[PDB]
C-alpha cells in the first residue's frame, strides 16, 4: 500500500500494540500458537522477515519507495513484537550484513545497511539485553564487510550514552566484552585499510572512552598493549589526513597517565606528527584557505587536549612548536592555556609543569640562543606570573642554588662565539629571579624561613642577608659591566645587561623601604673609568 | 621540499625565485636538536639534489653544494656531517 | 600588480589571461589575473539577497 491505505496499517498498529500488551503481560505465548519446536520462533521470523523484504527487494526494477511517518512507526512496533517472542538476535545480526546492491538518486549500497539505518533506534535497543551471544559473532563473523559490524557497535555505544539512566552497568559490560575482544579485530587498522574502517575505529576509540569509566581502564587495567597500539598505528598512518588526526589527538588526555616506554613512544609518534604536518613559519596559510583552517583547528584542539589533561607530557612539544616562530598567532590562546594549566591543578601539577619547561630550557642541547631566550620568557615568565601559591617557595629552593651557581663567573669561551648561549642562559635566570620575587611577599623571602636555609648551609640564624647580597653584587656587576673592551655580542649583552636591571629592581623594591638603598644601588652610578 | 618542488614545474619558469624558500626550508631544521630533524633535513636535501639531474642546474648547483657545507665550519654541527644590615653595604658603595 | 588601464576590446584581452595593457607576462612568467568591476546598476537586477 501506499499514502491512500491508512486503515490497514492503522488496524495493524493496534493489533501489534494488543500483542505486546499481551507479551509484557505474559500472554502472548499463550494467544498467539507456540506449542511446537518454532512455532513462536515461526511467527517472529515470518515478521522479521516481512518487515525486512518489505522495503524493496521485489522492485529492484523501477525504484523503492518513499517511508512515511506512518509506516517508520509502524515497522519500528513491528520489530520490537517479532523481537519479543524469542531471542532471535543471532537471525537478526545475521539479516544485518547482507551484501546486496539497492537498485535506485543512485545509491547502491547494502540492503541491511538500509534496513538498519531506517530503524537504527530498535536493534540497539534490544540487543542491551542479549549482548554476548550476539556481539561475539558480529565481532567475529563480520570482519569481511567491516563497515556494518563499525556502525552497529556505533549504535550500541550510542545507545549505552542514552541508557546511562541508572543502568551504567550495561556500559561496563559492553566496555569489558570489547576490551576482552580488542584481540579479536587485528584486521581494521593496516597499511592497505580504507579510511572507512580508519574513521570508523577513530569514532570507536573515542565512544569507548567516554563509555568505559577510568574505574575499569586507568593503567594496564584493561589491556593496554592492544587499544595503545592500535591508537599508535592510527597515528602513524599517513594517508590519513589531518582533519580526523584533530580528534585522534583531542582524545590524548586518556594516553597522558602512563610510566613506562609507552610515553616514550607516543612522544616520537606526536614528533614525527608534527614535524611531518605543522610548518616552520605558519605564514604560508593564508586566512580562508583550508590548510590554514585545519592548522588552527588541530592547534587550539591540541591547546584544549593539554588544558584538560594538565600533563607535563605534551607541554615540552607545544613549547616548542611556539617558540620555534618568532611571533606565532596563537599568542593569545597560547597564553590563555598556560594560566589555566597553571591555576587549574594542584601545587605538585605546576611544580612539575614548571621543573620540566626548567629542564628543557636549561640543558645543553644545541639550541639557538634566541630559541631557548623565546622558551623562558613565553613559557616560564607566563606560568610563574600565573601559578599559584605554595609553588613558588618549593621551585626556588629547587632552582636559585644552581641558578647563582653558575651566574656567579661562569663567563668563558670568548673565541667561539658561543657566548651568546651563556648570557641568554643568565638573562633567563635573571628573569626568573625577577618574576618570583615580584611576588613573593616581605616576610616570605627576607625574614627567617626554610629556603632561606636552604641557599645557605644548614639553618642560618642571620635573617638572610646572604642569598639577597649575592643577588645585588651580581645584578649590579652585571649591569655595570662596561662593554669599552667587548665588542661581539652586544646586542645580546645588552639585552642582558636589562634583563640584570629588571631584576635588580624587582628584588629592591621587594623587601627594602628605605630610600637610601634605592640610590645606592639603582642611581649611585660611579664613573671612576667607564663604570 | 616535497612541498614546494611543484612551483618550479611550468609556474615559475624562473628557478631562481623559488630557490630562496627552498634554501630556507632547511635552515632552522638544522638548529633543532630533535633527531626526526635531522632525519628529515637530508630527506629535503636529497630533493634539492634531484632538480640537478633533470633540470641542468649545475651551473648554480656547485655555488650551494659548497656553501650548505661551509655553514657547518661556522658551527660545530660534527653530527651533520655523518651523511656526506645597612653598613655593611654601605662599604661596598 | 594593481592595474586600472582601460580599453575597448579589454574584456576578450583578459579572457586570454591579459591586462588591457600589451603585457601578458613578466619574466616569461604568466599572470594569474582577476578582474573587479565597480559598477551599481548590475546590483540593482538581484532577485535575492546578495
Ligand atoms: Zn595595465
Amino acid at each position: 500500500y501506499g499514502p491512500d491505505a491508512q486503515v490497514d496499517r492503522s488496524r495493524l498498529a493496534a493489533v501489534v500494540s494488543a500483542c505486546k500488551q499481551l507479551h509484557r503481560a505474559g500472554l502472548l505465548h499463550n494467544i498467539l500458537p507456540s506449542q511446537s519446536t518454532d512455532l513462536h520462533h515461526s511467527v517472529g521470523t515470518e515478521l522479521l522477515s516481512l518487515v525486512y523484504k518489505g522495503i524493496a527487494p521485489g522492485d529492484e526494477r523501477q525504484c523503492l519507495p518513499s517511508l512515511d511517518l506512518s509506516c517508520k512507526q509502524l515497522a519500528s512496533g513491528l520489530l520490537e513484537l517479532a523481537f519479543a517472542f524469542g531471542g532471535l538476535c543471532e537471525r537478526l545480526v545475521s539479516l544485518l550484513l547482507n551484501p546486496a546492491v539497492l537498485s535506485t538518486s543512485v545509491i547502491h549500497f547494502s540492503h541491511g545497511e538500509y534496513f538498519y539505518s531506517l530503524f537504527s533506534e530498535t536493534i540497539n535497543t534490544e540487543l542491551l539485553k542479549n549482548l554476548d551471544l550476539a556481539v561475539l559473532e558480529l565481532m567475529q563473523s563480520s570482519v569481511d564487510n567491516t563497515k556494518m559490524v563499525s556502525a552497529v557497535l556505533n549504535g550500541m555505544l550510542d545507545q549505552s550514552f542514552r541508557e546511562r539512566a541508572n543502568q551504567k552497568h550495561q556500559g561496563l559490560k559492553l566496555a569489558t566484552t570489547i576490551l576482552q575482544h580488542w584481540k579479536k579485530c587485528d584486521s581494521w587498522w593496516a597499511k592497505d585499510s580504507p579510511l572507512e574502517t580508519k574513521m570508523a575505529v577513530l569514532a570507536l576509540l573515542a565512544k569507548i572512552l567516554q563509555i568505559d569509566s577510568s574505574v575499569s581502564f586507568n593503567t594496564s587495567h584493561g589491556s593496554f598493549p592492544e587499544v595503545f597500539t592500535t591508537y599508535i598505528s592510527l597515528l602513524a598512518d599517513t594517508k590519513l589526513d589531518l582533519h580526523l588526526k584533530g580528534q585522534a589527538v583531542t582524545l590524548l588526555p586518556f594516553f597522558t597517565s602512563l610510566t613506562g616506554g609507552s610515553l616514550e613512544e607516543l612522544r616520537r609518534v606526536l614528533e614525527q606528527l608534527i614535524v611531518a604536518h605543522f610548518p616552520m613559519q605558519s605564514r604560508e596559510f593564508p586566512p580562508g584557505t583550508p590548510r590554514f583552517n585545519n592548522y588552527v583547528d588541530c592547534m587550539k584542539k591540541f591547546l584544549d587536549a593539554l588544558e584538560l589533561s594538565q600533563s607535563p607530557m605534551l607541554l615540552e612539544l607545544m613549547t616548542e612548536v611556539l617558540c620555534r616562530e618568532q611571533q606565532h598567532v596563537m599568542e593569545e590562546l597560547f597564553q590563555s592555556s598556560f594560566r589555566r594549566i597553571a591555576r587549574r591543578g594542584s601545587c605538585v601539577t605546576q611544580v612539575g609543569l614548571l621543573e620540566s619547561v626548567y629542564e628543557m630550557f636549561r640543558k645543553d642541547d644545541p639550541r639557538l640562543s634566541f630559541t631557548r631566550q623565546s622558551f623562558v620568557d613565553r613559557s616560564l615568565l607566563t606560568l610563574l606570573w600565573h601559578c599559584s601559591l605554595d609553588a613558588l617557595r618549593e621551585f626556588f629552593s629547587t632552582i636559585v642554588v644552581d641558578a647563582i651557581d653558575v651566574l656567579k663567573s661562569r663567563f668563558t669561551k670568548l673565541n667561539e662565539s658561543t657566548f651568546d648561549t651563556q648570557i641568554t642562559k643568565k638573562m633567563g635566570y635573571y628573569k626568573i629571579l625577577d618574576v618570583m620575587y615580584s611576588r613573593l611577599p616581605k616576610d616570605d623571602v627576607h625574614a627567617k624561613e626554610s629556603k632561606i636555609n636552604q641557599v645557605f648551609h644548614g639553618s642560618c640564624i642571620t635573617e638572610g642577608n646572604e642569598l639577597t647580597k649575592t643577588l645585588i653584587k651580581l645584578c649590579y656587576d652585571a649591569f655595570t659591566e662596561n662593554m669599552a673592551g667587548e665588542n661581539q655580542l652586544l646586542e645580546r649583552r645588552r639585552l642582558y645587561h636589562c634583563a640584570a636591571y629588571n631584576c635588580a629592581i624587582s628584588v629592591i623594591c621587594c623587601v627594602f623601604n628605605e630610600l637610601k638603598f634605592y640610590q645606592g644601588f639603582l642611581f649611585s652610578e660611579k664613573p671612576e673609568k667607564n663604570l | 621540499a616535497e612541498n614546494f618542488r611543484v612551483l618550479v614545474k611550468q609556474k615559475k619558469a624562473s628557478f631562481e625565485e623559488a630557490s630562496n624558500q627552498l634554501i630556507n626550508h632547511i635552515e632552522q631544521f638544522l638548529d633543532t636538536n630533535e633527531t626526526p630533524y635531522f632525519m628529515k633535513s637530508i630527506d629535503c636535501i636529497r630533493a634539492f639534489r634531484e632538480e640537478a639531474i633533470k633540470f641542468s642546474e649545475e651551473q648554480r648547483f656547485n655555488n650551494f653544494l659548497k656553501a650548505l657545507q661551509e655553514k657547518v665550519e661556522i658551527k660545530q654541527l660534527n653530527h651533520f656531517w655523518e651523511i656526506v644590615d645597612v653598613d655593611d653595604l654601605l662599604d661596598m658603595i | 600588480q594593481i592595474h586600472a588601464c582601460r580599453h575597448p576590446k579589454a574584456e576578450e584581452y583578459f579572457q586570454w589571461s591579459k591586462l588591457p595593457c600589451g603585457i601578458t607576462s613578466r619574466n616569461r612568467i604568466p599572470l594569474h589575473i582577476i578582474s573587479i568591476k565597480p559598477s551599481t546598476m548590475w546590483f540593482g537586477e538581484r532577485s535575492r539577497k546578495t
